[PDB]
């Protein structure tokens, strides 16, 4: 009588009707994640996991450093990033055991790109820290600054062009006791360690934005971790959306149909929350030396620099604090630079204590942080070790009854378990939990789920027999990308059309979407349907040539013709679409190459394609 | 130079090329002898595993390709075929990946082409690369041609085709006079020695970034390198505390219990503009001179009505200025009766600055903006008030709103262009699914408050982007087609923008919004704490004992909106995509099951019950169209409270759904912390009155549901 | 999100183009309407001027034109891809789950869509379109009152490339199914061989006679078959495949296949086990078999079973058996797996290289038709039926008509609308006769049945209901007839129609999803007539010509506009001012008022004293 749509789970099992669960599916409007309080409290957690691991003081940038690596095992369920660094590096060997030369591979079809990869090749990504101008900056820009800078500061190597030349050139500029910034003209003096902390900068507006000196080294890191996990079957990068669909079923056919009847299995879904605070950078470092074994000593060296500048990482703290008096009707705002040594009787309990606990790291208005990770830098290397505590699983190494195997792609995982007993699943979970206990390898008890095999999601990817439910993207916007007539049509057609191929949109809903394109193009442009009473100033030429042509949809929809696209035909031009159905001295007019308008996508010169004022 | 590339190389050679030196992020524009060079490769790879086949028997034909490409594919399909080769032939793995593969050999070979002499390119390729079992083709422009072991897969005719392919292409280069270009632009890629060293500071770094007991670098480099695992992690978890272990407790039927809700006073309305009670001036057919300016249109509509009051105060606006909500109405009606009085009417009125103008706005009572340094010595100057909002207890009232949100209406609020004939069956049966659901949801109130949204945004960004220092009005205006076919014009309010000087997508604009409406706000009185209520006039209703009269009540209330929300109400169509694309993703998941297009018996079979609500007497089911309102009203409720807490709630309540749907198929379930994720869930049950209504439905469902 | 917005904004100012100083010298300085198309702005950083995109339409409308060379030859890459597009075809899809661009066509979340893409290959326009025509007539005709007249009257009523089909039936030779199934029906003579599952099956040695055998299915069902008992000898006729077979009393001994691809090759090898009438086949059936085409109809048991085999055939593979094999030049196995093998092979089914293949016949028979086109020659044996038709459609190189009352609903929803007036243009007078003496057989009529189709299911009943009382006020007022108006508003009432009050001053017609809007008074972007010409056009496309019936009022009134209204012309200030329509729901009997109709007109409008009933 009253409506309750979750009821509708009542006959429909729950996966066919997941996206009722996803209520969102876009970009909410109020951003909550950002600030400085955030920071405060990943720092504090951070380095309270690491609550045992070793102090000590830095020498070069005169900050403390946490080492937890081989610490105290843990004693309690509660999270731990205590890793074993000769753990790990038995788990990487038997995963290099069980799949032979892998990391040989990669390191020789890597060297190439490593010699190859151009300066413009830091262009490309996401907003860049600038120290030159202290606030996180577009990645041309800063790249232009940098050396513009590094040439006045005579450091011209990277001239050359190459990746490893600006590199080098950055290790040298690094190298240097001081340099000068000069703005429009004030100069500043940055001494070794001001430049050092600036460089080892993380802004916070991928959450967290390294600096530019450290940009090339992660790419490399990268492309190593990809090109390892490219081989490798369990990861879940860098596939698409089809054989990440086969990978589960795959997975569950291996799993269950070669066991046998008496045999018992069961499939866990576990979320690895926060995977950052527990992987330290030092431990990424003996995974890397351990895969370039037998190598070129300068790769080696390239491919190292990574994680050991990570290590000594500098995080930023936001943009500072908001302070109101009621009393007075004031607001005022505090930077982060002047919150070293400032009153705590500003704040509430919680902020003052997160002030307490994080108030001897802060160097020069950036908190120092070794332990730990930050989202979306080094995902690919997570995955590898992932997969490398997966795959020591198999019925060789575990030497038990029981066995194991699964998926994971460093956000979600999905574990595999089967077994003669009750007992014997119990005992197969335990060893996992404990084993990628020892690693540093974090599983959320709290959102994570047992059952039967048959039933689970990784990724978003909701499994139910046999049939895969992807939802681990979200609708793009169908509009007008604002360049010119052929130009937004050919982009946005295909747009949709590799939305429809891979995203798995659904046909009926492609439709609708070129619907509400066509209504949206033909508002923003003001080229209506003849047909249309829509009135409006363009509408009269327009409508004039309505009536000139011979075949109303030889005509462009921009210049009022029908659309003719769907499903079946997306990927044709528009203007080759309609191309011998337009008239022939509309033909002529069309595309005459002496037009005065004129002195990736697909489209065609025609007259139509002109640049906006 | 490309533009030859382009019209000789056939358009599938070219997209290769060009998606491969994507991969590797390389500009084509930039490097222009290196895109013919891989375009020339990519031919005579393809050519060189082009129409040969092999027989049944085993022999040679040419007409199961002979030869594999492995090379033109990307790295990953690349990787997995050589992969499953090798591990069904045993074959050695690879270093490299090869160009192409024979199948009749079962070898993989490499292809090579250079402009200079091919024995030097053969020589430093089988030195970089030969190490055992390894064959490559070497070709050139020049007409020489040498493999290994004087061996070619291919037959006479073949290699004379690949000379005459390479001869001609350096004719063509020879003609356009660029040759020597080409030539030069090769020189054997010199690989002196690269040197890359760690020093100074570096160093320094290394030597501080290593776990205990290693004091340098090399020191651990050294030791990994001898390392070699000798039950190490069989000691670690022997040595490791017994404690430590993910137990899996028993999930049986009786364990779940409902959702803890919070306790407090009731939730209260929050949105932009009024959903049940909202109230509609409305002219039936505008055909009125000067159309599609928002300003005459609703000048038109104030105009059909003749209730007007002295303006009073019913329920007041406890913590706000009440008395300046009633003088701001009073500007709004004496400027629209001095704008009727004017002979060459604008496009659009700004009100002028007045004092219960900024009141109402807010601009006399924003804080202004002092460095910290001279307020410091304040004795109430404290941090922002991010303290967690009182939790406030569930509300029928919010219950009805989405009642009446799903009910059906009697216009055509949604209109949508055309596209294209459909010809495929596949075509057919998408038509005939998004046809339903139109005919089915375009007459829900869902659509109704998605265009009133629409439209208010998109007038609300244009005015503030127009004019930056104007107290604009703006009437709240929204165009539909009843059931009978005449363009009703429906106005349910006015809204007045501040001062509208914006450099960031986040700065806030402060309006004042003034909505119609017919309900008493003495019934449920808290569901309205943000609002003040005005009797403007009475209105003349017809029942069964003739017209009657009844107060015409208006809500004013001050708001503020940023950019980015605003383009969010700007782009609220989506929901009908997305109410699609869930009904689209059940009709799949319950057809494969079958195996049959199943759309024509889930929309017109009119026999399926699926439960969407509750009564006295027990569960309550609907039709498909009502499962297809519900799902646009849901979504559109989402859109319209977009706010962290329903997300949360909804990823930590997906969880607990799985849960109970795996018990419900005697999957013999089990939770590692259960107790664990109750209060991840209900940590996001405070104050909101939506998500307190979805924590309700969910209790619902798993006391019907474990029954 | 940024550029939509800026451009949105940037179009609205008057010359937001920017264009080059040549174009001050080459196109006048405004428009017809005084409208400039360009200003004496110079843009910023150089010399071009600032125009508007209105110089943008009069240069596409009427702008100098130039000879079209260089475009065909130089876009060699898109063109291709219209052509294989629009030369290509289709196929069934099914539930469950060249080709580098049709990725989303054929596959989907959990279905698959066949396509076969065209370029410039494959048989000659005539063919084809013969092909393509006969297989939509017997489609359609396959679910009809009775197939065999509704056949006869669709292909009597058709024309190919604007030449009566039955004239080349006649003088063609072509072969096919749907072709043959036409013959068949005109009575004509068709081929010896028989076209089933979806090949042709041709004798060539060894016979048979029929017996009736009860067999009971590995379901547990029991189905009746005629089963050939004697040696025979097949040809299997495909284009993808060619097999050649021999038979013996409930024993299959060979069949050797040839075909493109391993999916033919399997077909056939099903379609010959099917063939074969083996016992071991009968207790491989898995479920109930009742398998129907569009109409529901239960067919023969044997199309079932094939029907259920083509479906899946994993089952039944190893059920046959494991024999030797020899090899042999020439000769290819058969796998259980569907996959060659030098060693071992399925049983009683081989692969060859060439096949049996080449040479055709030109053997016609004397045939008799059943009751629903089932084709059968004189000794027995099923030729040809709906059935065996494959799905296939494609394109046609010269246009194909289709003038029956039930290909309308092919060409599109416009094609409907403008068909269903042509068929009432051209049957204006019996339309007319039916309508004044007994309406109501009219509006049960089939051939209005595709526009209940278009108008929405919501909105029949209702829109019925008025055009029926709308109607009945025509009939009981005279004097003032008005043909566009019954032309116009007729379809609508097919309908059964139930009482309403809503006064529809327009209905809706979905087309390619659009609704388009037809007025019930005046004319209509769906529905124009020139009366200065005296011509009809539906959505632009001619849809026949009116010719003014023996009733007419030509002095104003006219009663079938507003319903239980009369309206009596040109306005008069005198009386009450415009009205609306809502509020007329409040006049009394035979009160005047002076009603705003729509658009910018006023009509007066008497409300009529009486009231017109209907069933």
């Amino acid at each position: 009588m009253d409506v309750n749509p979750t009821l509708l789970f009542l006959k429909v099992p729950v996966q066919n009707a997941i996206s009722t669960t996803f209520p969102y599916t876009g970009d909410p409007p109020y951003s909550h994640g950002t600030g400085t309080g955030y920071t405060m409290d990943t720092v504090n957690r951070t380095h309270k996991y690491s609550e045992k691991g070793k102090w000590t003081t830095n020498t070069e940038t005169g900050a403390p450093q946490l080492n937890p690596i081989d610490g105290p095992l843990p004693e309690d369920n509660e999270p731990s990033g205590y890793a074993q660094t000769d753990c790990v590096l038995e788990a990487m060997a038997f995963l290099e055991e069980s799949h032979p030369g892998i990391f040989e591979n990669s390191c020789l079809e890597t060297m190439e790109i490593v010699q190859q990869t151009r300066v413009d090749k830091l262009t490309q990504g996401r907003q860049t820290y600038d120290w030159t101008l202290n606030r996180n900056q577009p990645a041309a820009t800063a790249l232009a600054n940098t050396i513009e800078v590094f040439r006045s500061n005579g450091l011209t190597a990277n001239e050359s062009g190459r990746l490893i030349d600006f590199l080098k050139d950055v290790m040298d500029s690094m190298d240097k006791e001081e340099m000068e910034i000069t703005t429009h003209k004030k100069k500043q003096r940055l001494n070794k360690r001001s430049y050092l902390i600036r460089a080892l900068t993380l802004n916070t507006m991928a959450i967290a934005t390294p600096g530019m000196q450290i940009r090339g080294f992660v790419y490399f890191v990268e492309a190593l971790a990809r090109s390892i996990c490219e081989k490798l079957e369990q990861s879940g990068l860098p596939v698409g959306g089809n054989e990440k669909k086969a990978k589960l079923a795959n997975v569950v056919r291996k799993m269950m149909t070669n066991s046998q009847d008496t045999e018992l299995s069961f499939t866990i879904t576990g979320d690895n929350t926060k995977w950052n605070e527990n992987q330290n950078p030092r431990m990424f470092l003996a995974m890397i030396t351990y895969i370039t074994r037998n190598q070129p000593e300068w790769f080696r060296n390239v491919l190292s620099i990574a994680p050991i500048m990570f290590s000594n990482k500098m995080a930023r703290l936001g943009k500072g604090y908001m302070f109101e008096s009621k009393s007075m009707k004031l607001r005022t705002q505090v930077p982060a630079e002047m919150l070293a040594n400032i009153d705590l009787k500003y704040f509430n309990k919680s902020t003052r204590e997160k002030i307490e606990k994080i108030r001897p790291l802060l160097i020069d208005g950036t908190a120092s942080l070794s332990p730990g990770m930050m989202m979306g830098m080094f995902n690919m290397l997570s995955t590898v070790l992932g997969v490398s505590i997966l795959n020591l699983g198999q019925k060789k190494y575990t030497k038990t009854t029981y066995w194991w195997d699964g998926l994971q792609s460093s956000d979600d995982f999905a574990l595999i378990v089967n077994a003669p007993n009750h007992e014997g699943i119990q005992a197969g979970v335990d060893r996992f939990y404990r084993t990628c206990k020892l690693v540093g390898i974090n599983m959320s008890k709290k959102k994570s789920y047992i059952n039967r095999t048959g039933t689970f999601e990784f990724t978003s990817f909701f499994y139910r027999y046999g049939f895969v439910a992807n939802f681990s993207m979200e609708l793009p916007s169908f509009g007008v990308s604002g360049i010119n007539e052929s130009a937004d049509m050919s982009v946005g057609v295909t747009v949709i059309k590799n939305n429809m191929i891979n995203n798995d949109l659904g046909p009926a809903t492609a439709q609708m979407a070129l619907q509400l394109f066509i209504k949206d193009y033909r508002y923003t442009y003001r080229c209506h349907r003849g047909d249309t009473q829509i009135q409006t100033r363009r509408a009269f030429e327009l409508g004039k040539l309505w009536e000139q042509t011979r075949s109303k949809a030889g005509l462009l929809v921009s210049d009022g013709g029908p659309n003719l696209y769907n499903i079946r035909n997306l990927h044709i031009p528009e203007v080759c679409l309609k191309w011998e159905l337009m008239d022939e001295d509309y033909q002529g007019r069309l595309c005459n190459p002496m037009n005065p308008f004129v002195s990736e996508y697909d489209a065609v010169a025609t007259t139509h394609s002109w640049i906006p004022k | 130079m490309e533009d030859f590339v382009r019209q000789c190389f056939n358009p599938m050679i070219v997209e290769l090329a060009e998606k491969a030196m994507k991969e590797y992020g390389e500009d084509p524009k930039i490097e222009t002898n290196k895109f013919a060079s891989i375009c020339t490769h990519l031919e005579v790879c393809f050519m060189y595993s082009d129409f040969h086949f092999i027989d049944e028997r085993g022999e040679s034909t040419i007409i199961k390709h002979r030869f594999e490409i492995i090379e033109g594919r990307d790295r990953t399909m690349a990787w997995t075929v050589v992969n499953s080769i090798c591990n069904t032939t045993g074959v050695e793995k690879p270093k490299f990946l090869p160009d192409l593969y024979d199948y009749k050999e079962n070898r993989f070979i490499e292809i090579g082409v250079t402009r200079r002499e091919v024995h030097i390119y053969y020589l430093e390729k089988a030195n970089k690369i030969k190490s055992e079992k390894t064959h490559i083709h070497i070709f050139s422009f020049t007409g020489e041609e040498m493999a290994t072991k004087a061996d070619y897969t291919l037959d006479e005719e073949s290699r004379a085709r690949i000379k005459t392919r390479l001869f001609t292409i350096r004719q063509e280069m020879a003609s356009r006079g660029l040759w020597d270009s080409f030539r030069q632009s090769e020189r054997g890629e010199e690989t002196i020695e690269e040197r890359f060293e760690i020093t100074g500071t570096m160093r320094r770094l290394a030597d501080q970034s290593l776990p205990p007991n290693f004091s340098s670098l090399e020191n651990f480099r050294a030791y990994v390198d001898g390392f070699e695992p000798n039950g190490c992690i069989e000691g670690k978890l022997s040595q490791m505390s017994k404690e430590v272990n993910a137990r899996i407790e028993p999930f049986l039927r009786t364990t779940p219990r409902p959702l803890r809700l919070p306790d407090g006073p009731p939730c209260s309305q929050r949105s932009k503009f009024l959903l049940m009670d909202a109230l509609k001036l409305s002219i039936e057919d505008p055909s009125h001179e000067g159309e599609g300016i928002p300003l005459y249109d609703a000048i038109k509509c104030m105009k059909t009505f003749f209730g007007w009051k002295e303006p009073n105060i019913i329920k007041p606006h406890e913590k706000g200025i009440n008395p300046n909500y009633l003088l701001t109405w009073k500007q709004v009606l004496a400027e629209l009766q001095d704008i009727k009085n004017e002979e060459k009417i604008p496009r659009t009125k700004n009100m002028k600055k007045t004092s219960q103008l900024k009141w109402a706005l807010g601009e006399n009572m924003a804080p202004e903006k002092v460095d910290f340094e001279d307020c410091k010595d304040v004795n109430d100057l404290k941090q922002y008030d991010s303290d967690e909002p009182e939790p406030r207890s569930l509300a029928c009232w919010i219950q009805s709103e989405f009642n009446k949100a799903c009910e059906l209406t009697d216009s055509s609020w949604v209109e949508l262009d055309e596209i294209g004939e459909d010809v495929a069956p596949i075509e057919h049966i998408a038509s005939m699914r998004r046809n339903y659901f139109t005919a089915e949801v375009s007459h829900c109130r869902a659509t109704e408050y998605i265009m009133k949204g629409v439209y208010i945004n998109t007038a609300l960004l244009n005015a503030s982007c127009a004019a930056m220092d104007d107290f604009q009005l703006i009437p709240m205006i929204s165009k539909c087609i009843t059931k009978e076919g005449r363009r009703k014009t429906n106005l349910y309010g006015f809204i007045i923008k501040g001062r509208s000087h914006l450099r960031n997508d986040t700065d806030v604009v402060n309006f004042v919004s003034m909505e119609f409406s017919l309900t008493d706000p003495r019934l449920e009185p808290h569901k309205w704490e943000k609002y003040c209520v005005l009797e403007i006039g009475d209105m003349l209703l017809r029942t069964a004992v003739g017209q009657v009269s009844r107060p015409m009540f208006l809500y004013v209330r001050t708001n503020g909106t940023s950019k980015i929300k605003m383009k969010w109400g700007m782009e609220m169509r989506r929901c009908l995509l997305q109410s699609l694309q869930q009904i689209e993703s059940m009709i799949e998941a319950e057809s494969s099951v079958k195996e049959k297009d199943l759309t024509k018996e889930f929309f017109e079979n009119k026999s399926e019950t699926w439960p969407i609500g509750e009564s006295p007497k027990g569960v309550e089911e609907g039709s498909i169209g009502k499962v297809c309102r519900t799902l646009l009203a849901k979504s559109v409720f989402n859109s319209l409270y977009a706010s962290p807490q329903l997300e949360g709630f909804s990823a930590e309540s997906r969880k607990l759904l799985l849960i109970v749907q795996a018990l419900r198929d005697n999957l013999e379930p089990g939770t590692f912390d259960l107790e664990g994720l109750y209060e991840a869930i209900e940590e996001c049950l405070i104050n909101d009155p939506w998500v307190l209504l979805n924590a309700s439905w969910f209790n619902s469902f798993l006391t019907h549901a474990l029954r | 999100k940024n550029p939509a917005l800026r451009m949105k904004w940037m179009m609205a100012m008057k010359y937001p183009i920017t264009a080059d100083k040549r174009i001050m010298e080459m196109i006048p300085e405004r428009n017809e309407q005084r409208q400039t198309l360009w200003s004496k702005t110079n843009d910023a950083g150089s010399d071009r001027v600032m125009v508007s995109p209105l110089a943008v339409t009069w240069w596409n409308r009427n702008g100098p034109t130039t000879s079209t060379v260089h475009y065909p030859k130089v876009y060699k890459t898109y063109f291709e891809k219209v052509e294989r597009l629009k030369h290509g075809t289709f196929g069934p899809v099914h539930f469950r789950n060249v080709y580098i661009e049709v990725l989303h066509l054929t596959q989907g979340t959990c279905w698959e869509q066949m396509y076969t893409p065209g370029g410039e290959v494959r048989n000659d326009d005539v063919d084809q379109s013969l092909i393509i025509a006969a297989r939509n007539i017997v489609r359609r005709a396959t679910v009809s009152a009775d197939p065999l007249a509704s056949l006869l009257e669709m292909c009597h009523s058709t024309q190919i490339g604007g030449v009566r089909m039955v004239d080349i039936l006649r003088q063609n030779p072509t072969e096919e199914q749907a072709v043959d199934i036409c013959k068949a029906a005109m009575g004509l003579r068709i081929s010896s061989s028989f076209s089933f599952g979806g090949f042709t099956f041709k004798r060539t040695s060894g016979s048979s006679v029929k017996r009736e055998e009860e067999v009971l299915t590995g379901n547990l069902q029991t189905l009746k078959i005629r089963v050939h008992e004697g040696y025979e000898e097949f040809t299997m006729v495909g284009r993808r495949a060619t097999a050649i077979l021999r038979k013996a009393t409930r024993r299959l001994i060979q069949l050797i296949v040839s075909g493109k691809d391993e999916q033919s090759i399997a077909e056939a090898i099903i379609v010959a086990m099917v063939f074969s009438q083996e016992d071991c086949m009968i207790k491989a059936v898995r479920g109930d078999l009742n398998f129907v085409n569009r109409a529901n109809q239960r067919l023969n048991p044997m199309h079932q079973l094939l029907r259920h085999f083509q479906k899946d055939a994993k089952v039944l593979f190893q059920n046959w058996g494991i024999e030797p094999i020899d090899n042999v030049m020439g000769m290819i196995g058969i796998l259980p797996d569907m996959t060659p093998s030098t060693e071992m092979s399925l049983r009683g089914v081989r692969v060859s290289k060439m096949g049996v293949d080449e040479y055709s016949s030109t053997e016609r028979v004397v045939v008799s038709i059943d009751r629903f086109l089932r084709v059968r020659d004189q000794r027995g044996n099923v030729l040809l039926s709906p059935e065996e038709v494959s799905e296939t459609q494609g394109t046609e190189k010269l246009t194909i008509t289709y003038s029956s009352s039930m290909m309308w609903e092919i060409n599109g929803p416009e094609s409907v609308l403008v068909n269903t007036y042509q068929w009432i243009i051209r049957n204006w007078e019996n339309v007319k006769i039916q309508w004044s003496q007994d309406p109501t057989m009219l509006y049960n009529k089939m051939e209005f049945e595709p526009f209940q189709s278009l108008v929405p299911k919501a909105a029949r009943g209702q829109y019925s209901g008025f055009v029926r009382v709308l109607f009945q006020q025509m009939r009981d007022v005279l004097g003032t007839f008005d043909t566009v108006q019954i032309i116009k508003l007729l379809p609508f009432a097919a309908a059964p129609p139930e009482q309403s009050r809503m006064q529809f001053s327009s209905l809706t017609v979905n087309v390619r999803g659009s609704g388009m809007r037809i007025v019930v008074r005046g004319n209509s972007p769906v529905f124009n007539y020139n009366k200065a010409t005296k011509r009809l056009t539906v959505l632009g496309k001619d849809a026949g010509a009116l010719m003014e019936d023996p009733d007419e009022g030509t002095a104003g009134v006219e009663s079938a506009v507003l319903r239980g209204f009369l309206i009596l012309g040109k306005e008069n200030k005198r009386y009450g001012p415009a009205l609306s329509i809502n509020e007329l729901s409040n006049l009394a009997k035979g009160e005047k008022a002076n009603v705003l109709i729509g658009q910018g007109d006023v009509v007066l409008v008497m409300k009529r004293k009486r009231d017109s009933s209907i069933l």
